[PDB]
């Protein structure tokens, strides 16, 4: 709307909204993807466990 | 290394009465391995020498 004033008629079918309308949305993301477990840099690492 | 349950010195009359008796800590390990090396058997770097503190 350009806010044009009619010469004889009145544009009563146009109005400015004041507040938004809340609606129900559909589903979204399901879950997270794969993640890493354990440390690869530590695999096969030699560990000293000999007693005194 | 000698192991005994009697609290008598090696030089005492009750003991053998020879040599010097000294307290020993831990168990004697055969020279070649030191124990814990590798989770899957690969082997670590062992220690050797007598009297050496490492």
């Amino acid at each position: 709307w350009y806010s044009p004033g009619g010469g004889y008629s009145q544009r009563t079918d146009n109005d400015t909204h004041t507040h938004t309308i809340s609606g129900s949305v559909s589903l979204g993301r399901d879950d997270i993807s794969r993640q890493p477990i354990n440390t690869l840099p530590p695999f096969r690492a030699a560990h000293i466990w000999r007693r005194i | 290394y000698r192991i005994g349950s009697y609290y008598i010195t090696e030089e005492d009359i009750n003991p053998g009465d020879s040599i010097s008796l000294g307290f020993g800590s831990w168990a004697k390990v055969t020279g070649v391995i030191m124990g814990t090396g590798v989770v899957n058997p690969d082997g670590s770097v062992p220690n050797a020498q007598r009297v050496e503190f490492q």
